[PDB]
């Protein structure tokens, strides 16, 4: 019955003592942290506490969106040699770092994801030609569905794939997706593999990546400029922001201390130096 | 189907015949069928850190000896 | 699966050009870097070439760089493999390799580990007849 | 009254009993006792395999040695029990399964010996690899050493053999082999075998995963990390040694999807 | 003329004094006169596949012999 | 009413189901259904191992061939299941144990084929040896052929190799390999696979011994004897053949005295 925004217990008055009750002395080897308050070691006063842990609840700690990726698409001229650029991006929280580490304070989590889509666009060729406001379609291609090969193939028809139609110059695009995990919670660390290499099988036939599984395959996001070829090329970037609302977490882990190196837990040489210099006898 | 909740008032307006004192509440209305669409209520609960702090099988009496 | 169907078994002499192709028409989580593996009946199966599905992440085995190149048709869907200046040391059975979720060929970059759909196999001999 | 103490303990699982006189109580991970899979939480339909005493008893691994230059030691579960009597057999023949464990590490010395050992149970102890060229590159064989377990190192060594890479872990001690300071390791259920006080550490771990049951052959749910927090010294000698031993016992052992024998390539 | 319906809660917010537990409902209001304008309620019903699976004139007792 | 018949049957033990259309009902040896060891009848003190579905399911042996010159075939239990998945494993690791079985022999032909096969379950099927020099001289290896089982012969052949005797059984068919006329074999629970009528024989055997539990590794409690009562003929051909198959399932499987693996010399 203790809510997140409720006041923490008041610190009460305590005078002098001298007996056989031992608050100060314990043993950490047992694995238990001594749950002491100030009155156990010092003489304190009656104090009506007012502060609350309202701002540190799991909900509140993650109550923010974070740039997860930056996608790049364009609309060049018809006379072009290289094909119009369409972006494909696999849905992961692990391309960026900030959000990842927060998520990584825990081993498992349940949340409904809210995604926002900020879109930028610019001219690239130093000309004086013109472009007409663009519309961008962000289709969600789940694992299994056909992933576009052309900016103009049959996939972009979207009969069952969720797709967003964003007009440039308006409110950034935002959708919601429920807990879509194949497991009962999203796993942030997997201590295993996908395949089991068997004795009577070729090593090649039995290999898989360490810590890699379907637990994390959510398909890709495909985007293009709906507009047809324009005489003067226009570049555009869609910045995606993920907010894990309605969140639940399990098993606390120490936070990443060394800069990340790939989607795994691996680290590289010369990055393994997080702490600076500080002498033992100085403040 | 409105959801009216309370606001833990921080700074107070020199008001108590509108704002300030007399319990200030807010309204919320769910527009979508799917729970995934809803905003975060933020009305959460706390617990006892014990499962992390005192994960010991035997009861820890802080005033007594840890090892006995 | 995807479709993987390969051919191109021409026993050319030492120093000739050969082209290998593997179908990848159906679009599953499509062959990322793809993959080309040769099994030398003296040795075993080994990875060789590979260009990312969309990106230009093409890894080349130490033994084949420059001479062997990977490229495909982002439409006609088939994966080409230009193997020129052929040594007699490259006489082995080649195989194409679908590495699905692109990250499979981004994390490890090279194939082998993230590869689920296996090709048929084409015998290439590079000899001194 | 009767002299009952938290240092003196005896635990019994099956036809095996552990006894000690220098304990520091006992830890039950996250305050949860191991349990059988509930109907409300179940998923595979087939009637499950509950081996009981058959698999659920204490199992002693191969003893290792603690000296001044040891950097640490590690093991994974179930992995570290893969070849232990019935449990292992039951593991190799069923597609899925779940289990808890009571881990008991042993290491006594003298009132003249000193040192502290951190015994940490890390759920999902995904260790770091040895290559700076390829990530998540450690092979199954090297990942799962089984009962012998593995060790931590004080210096990162990147494998530069690009022809036939080592494909193993290179777990740096201070980063608890995962890229996170060992100092925070205490966030995980743990105990400290500080020679002065205690000779053992006992931890009870329930089954922890993102799902009710999983393939124990493919996935390790808990890791066992033991690192000397304080160094091992004795009197005034230069190279002292004290053995460390781990006995592990599954708890609430259950398995489903019985089929033919799994013969994995371990080497 | 509001239409308040329930939401089958999937993921739960650590809340039950707002969200999470205590039945979360949503509101819907029809703005147009024509039924064709309304949104999809999605509150549908299931049936028994029999008309496709067991379109047999005589009752099928799964434990008995199909042919008797 | 619903067409229920004693010829059409289906039995289910675990994740395995047997189905037939030409049965001749079903036999439950001595009218006793297999059961777990009662407290009033128990003897070993340790808590027992009950593998359940793990061990208790149908197991198919290696198929043999019926022709005009076959003299018969035999198998022992548990012996014939020694290497069958979990049960066997559970057998090799425990000193004692008990179990019942549902034996199902399969052998269908045509309405144009003829012959009768006597399937006899003989508790304590102690077979006769081959030497006229030494008695009870058959070695463990030859006594227990396991899943492949053995055969009967129509002519006694005494081993005259006194240097390195064969030390096997020489079970004469008409004396049901034990020195007793096959004719009385019907005293044992049995059935007859007479091609005309039936394609199978099903017998349910409870655990039978002089004691509650025994070492299954050292002792076989039940024997399975299959002998053609009538000869196998088809149309007018000279060498017809029809396969015979046995699937066996332990029932109420329990074991005690868990210890280290038994590695017997089978050859
Ligand atoms: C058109 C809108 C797109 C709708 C589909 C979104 C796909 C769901 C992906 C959610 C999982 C994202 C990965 C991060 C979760 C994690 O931290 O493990």
């Amino acid at each position: 019955a203790a809510t997140s925004r409720d006041a923490l217990p008041n610190t009460e008055a305590s005078g002098p003592t001298h007996s056989k009750e031992i608050p100060a002395l314990t043993a950490v080897e047992t694995g238990a942290t001594n749950p002491l308050v100030p009155s156990d070691t010092v003489q304190t006063r009656h104090v009506v506490q007012h502060r609350s842990r309202s701002e540190s609840s799991i909900e509140s700690f993650f109550a923010r969106g974070a740039c997860v990726t930056i996608m790049t698409v364009d609309n060049p001229a018809s006379t072009t040699n290289k094909d119009k650029l369409f972006a494909v991006w696999k849905i992961t929280y692990k391309d960026t770092v900030q959000l990842r580490r927060k998520l990584e304070f825990f081993t498992y989590s349940r949340f409904d994801m809210e995604l926002t889509f900020v879109v930028t666009a610019n001219f690239t060729e130093t000309n004086n030609g013109h472009a007409l406001n663009q519309v961008y379609q962000i289709m969600y291609v789940p694992p299994g569905a056909p992933v576009p090969e052309k900016w103009d193939d049959y996939t972009w028809q979207t009969s069952s794939n969720p797709s967003i139609f964003y007009t440039y110059g308006t409110a950034p695009a935002r959708i919601s997706v429920p807990y879509v995990g194949i497991s009962n919670a999203y796993s942030h660390f997997y201590d295993g593999f996908s395949k089991v290499p068997l004795k009577d099988q070729s090593a090649a036939l039995g290999d898989s990546l360490y810590g890699a599984a379907s637990l994390n395959d959510f398909g890709i996001l495909a985007v293009r400029v709906v507009n047809d070829h324009n005489p003067t090329k226009v570049t555009s970037k869609i910045r995606v922001y993920l907010k894990p609302k309605h969140i639940r977490v399990w098993c606390p882990r120490p936070p990443r201390a060394v800069a990340y190196y790939g989607p795994g837990v691996d680290y590289k040489d010369g990055t393994l130096t997080p702490l600076s210099t500080k002498d033992l006898t100085t403040y | 189907g409105a959801q009216v909740s309370s606001q833990k008032v921080g700074a107070h307006e020199n008001s108590n015949r509108a704002y300030g004192g007399s319990t200030i509440n807010y309204t919320t209305i769910n527009y979508y069928r799917d729970s995934a669409s809803n905003a975060a209520s933020k009305q959460d609960f706390s617990q006892d850190p014990s499962k992390f702090t005192e994960p010991i099988k035997d009861v820890l009496i802080k005033t007594a000896p840890m090892l006995n | 699966q995807v479709q993987l169907q390969e051919s191109g078994g021409g026993s050319v002499q030492t120093g000739g050009s050969l082209r290998l192709s593997c179908a990848a028409s159906e679009y599953t989580q499509s062959s990322a870097c793809m993959g080309w593996f040769r099994q030398a009946p003296g040795k075993e199966r080994e990875g060789v070439a590979g260009i990312s599905r969309f990106f230009g992440t093409a890894y080349y085995a130490d033994s084949v760089k420059g001479r062997f190149t990977i490229s495909q048709d982002k439409a006609k869907n088939t994966v080409y493999l230009q193997m020129n200046s052929l040594k007699p040391e490259d006489t082995a059975i080649y195989y194409c390799a679908a590495g699905q979720g692109c990250l499979t060929t981004i994390q490890a970059l090279g194939g082998a580990y993230g590869y689920n759909a296996w090709g048929q196999g084409t015998q290439v001999t590079v000899s001194s007849h | 009254a009767c002299g009952y103490s938290d240092r003196v303990l005896q635990l019994t699982l099956g036809n095996s009993t552990i006894t000690t006189q220098e304990a520091a109580n006992s830890v039950v991970a996250y305050g949860r006792w191991p349990e059988y899979l509930r109907d409300s939480e179940a998923n595979p339909v087939d009637q499950p395999t509950e081996p009981d005493v058959a698999a659920c008893r204490f199992y002693t691994l191969d003893t290792v040695s603690w000296t001044k230059e040891s950097r640490g030691w590690w093991w994974k579960l179930p992995d570290a029990l893969r070849d232990m009597g019935l449990f292992g057999q039951n593991m190799y023949y069923h597609y899925l399964g779940r289990s808890g464990y009571t881990v008991h590490v042993q290491c006594n010395a003298s009132k003249f010996h000193q040192g502290a050992l951190g015994v940490f149970a890390v759920p999902e102890m995904c260790l770091a690899g040895d290559s700076n060229t390829t990530t998540m590159h450690t092979s199954y064989q090297n990942a799962n050493p089984g009962e012998k377990g593995g060790t931590f190192t004080g210096t990162f060594t990147p494998d530069n053999n690009q022809t036939s890479p080592a494909r193993r872990f290179c777990p740096v001690d201070y980063l608890l082999g995962n890229g996170t300071l060992l100092g925070n390791a205490f966030v995980f259920p743990h105990q400290i075998i500080n020679l002065r006080t205690n000779n053992c550490a006992t931890l009870v771990l329930p089954y922890v995963n993102s799902l009710s049951i999983d393939s124990m052959v493919k996935h390790n749910n808990w890791g066992i990390a033991i690192l000397p927090l304080a160094p091992l010294n004795f009197a005034s000698e230069s190279s002292p040694e004290i053995p460390i031993t781990l006995t592990i016992a599954p708890m609430c052992c259950e398995f489903n999807g019985l089929r033919n024998i799994t013969l994995p390539r371990l080497q």
